């Protein structure tokens, strides 16, 4: 499959 | 390439209907789904222009994860440079409607599965959404659907050495669709020709 990046985003 | 009508029939065949919001242009608003799994196929362009490139967004309401699977795995800056597409507004809207804390985790693919000259972007998005509907905590990799294809570094997209992997991905994509979609089976030759591995190769 694909590797991925995780990012926490708050609004 | 693939039209919206084709992608909606194939996502329904793959069992994603209970979660599928439909196909959209770059104005997809985001997710309003605090308690339900949801997903959508989104174009980088506006309906006025005509489609350009397909991506899939998916949302897991229990982990508050918004997944982005764009088949070439471009960086955010490359998506704006190449396709004039940005998705900050839809992430903001999704967090405010769907998470009490107004926070989410964005998890996005960083590798290419599609060949540089291929027109199978929409079909790869369908395949990823079957992965999400069955493994919504690990859709990008380590699941029976996504294990059939292999990403490569986006900076190597045009290099000769990754082409066999990208061509193998396209073959596995069509074979996956033949086993899971009556609509693909009945339009097999036509869809393979319109989406082929070198459909867009320069002459």
């Amino acid at each position: 499959g694909v590797q991925s990046l995780k990012r926490r985003r708050c609004f | 390439g693939s039209s919206e009508q084709e992608l909606k029939a194939i996502v329904k065949d793959l069992g994603c209907g209970p979660y599928f919001l439909g196909t959209y242009d770059k104005r997809f608003p985001g997710f309003v789904s605090p308690h339900k799994l949801a997903c959508a196929i989104v174009n980088t362009a506006g309906r006025e222009t005509g489609g350009v490139h397909w991506m899939a967004f998916a949302w897991n309401p229990r982990s508050k994860t918004c997944y982005l699977f764009e088949p070439f795995g471009f960086s955010d800056q490359r998506l704006k440079q190449v396709y004039q597409f940005e998705y900050e507004s839809l992430l903001r809207r999704s967090a405010i409607a769907s998470s009490p804390d107004r926070c989410i985790t964005l998890e996005k693919s960083t590798q290419s599965v599609q060949g540089p000259n291929s027109a199978a972007c929409g079909l790869f998005c369908c395949m990823f959404l079957h992965a999400f509907a069955n493994w919504p905590q690990t859709p990008m990799d380590h699941n029976p659907t996504m294990n059939l294809i292999t990403g490569v570094p986006n900076s190597m997209l045009n290099s000769p050495q990754v082409q066999p992997t990208l061509r193998r991905n396209q073959e596995q994509l069509y074979s996956f669709l033949e086993r899971h979609s009556p609509y693909f089976r009945s339009h097999s030759a036509q869809i393979r020709s319109a989406t082929s591995f070198c459909h867009l190769k320069n002459m």
